[PDB]
């Protein structure tokens, strides 16, 4: 019928909004963490534990927005 | 230092000709000062020439 036309859609517009947002976050980050590295080697660990911290900040909404992508794409449609 | 940059001044490189440059008084009476220091450079200015090397004052 009508419904799983529109629901994908709906789907894919959330997804690719988050990974939009997700690949361009974790870039802006990455890179600001790699230059800091090839300055002070022996510094790269420290640097890396915090990138893991910061990086676990980016990926909180847009993969709440990627679960319910596949719970519309499931669970509904 | 926790990194480097790279200067002509801070690596050597094939000596082929050395300059000096020499302090001395303006003035006299100051005994054996002037051609202690004299001889001595003299000395091994002599024995870079040996190696063909020219020197500069």
């Amino acid at each position: 019928n009508l419904n799983m036309d529109l629901l994908y859609m709906a789907a894919a517009v959330m997804m690719g909004l988050a990974a939009i947002g997700a690949a361009i976050g974790i870039g802006i980050l990455g890179g600001k963490f790699l230059e800091g590295a090839a300055r002070q080697p022996d510094l790269i660990p420290l640097l890396r534990t915090q990138f893991f911290i910061v990086m676990g900040l980016v990926d909180a909404i847009p993969m709440i927005a990627v679960g319910l992508g596949l719970y519309v794409m499931f669970a509904v449609a | 230092g926790n990194l480097e940059y790279k200067h002509p001044y801070l690596e050597d490189r094939d000596v082929k000709r050395v300059g000096y440059l020499v302090v001395s008084t303006d003035r006299g009476l100051a005994g054996g000062l002037n051609i202690n220091l004299f001889k001595k450079l003299l000395a091994e200015m002599k024995t870079w020439t040996d190696k063909g090397v020219q020197a500069d004052l």
